[PDB]
């Protein structure tokens, strides 16, 4: 076969990829985000409360 | 600075305690002066019971 070949392989991998990716790759490194925006916002927190 | 903000405000709220009562402490010492005055003059006005 010339071209038809590959239309089964790659459909099964996709998916298999984007759901294990979601389940056990993206979500412990996405977290960081929300943390190390977090350490800027305590600490600009901290210079308005020893003002007040 | 945070942390040294609070030493420093807490010099403050200790002068602020002693300066109080050292307020406090001088009128009480001002009311028994002016007690004190009071008897001494009401002694010397005494002279009546040869003056008058």
């Amino acid at each position: 076969m010339n071209i038809n070949a590959t239309l089964i392989g790659q459909s099964v991998a996709f998916f298999i990829f984007v759901l294990f990716c979601m389940k056990f790759v993206w979500p412990p490194v996405i977290a960081a985000l929300q943390e190390r925006q977090k350490k800027i916002a305590d600490g600009l927190d901290a210079a308005n409360r020893a003002a007040r | 600075d945070l942390e040294l903000a609070h030493e420093k405000a807490g010099q403050q709220l200790r002068e602020a305690k002693a300066q109080a009562a050292e307020i406090v402490e001088q009128a009480k010492k001002r009311a028994n002066q002016i007690v004190d005055e009071a008897r001494d003059q009401a002694r010397t006005e005494g002279e009546r019971l040869k003056a008058q």
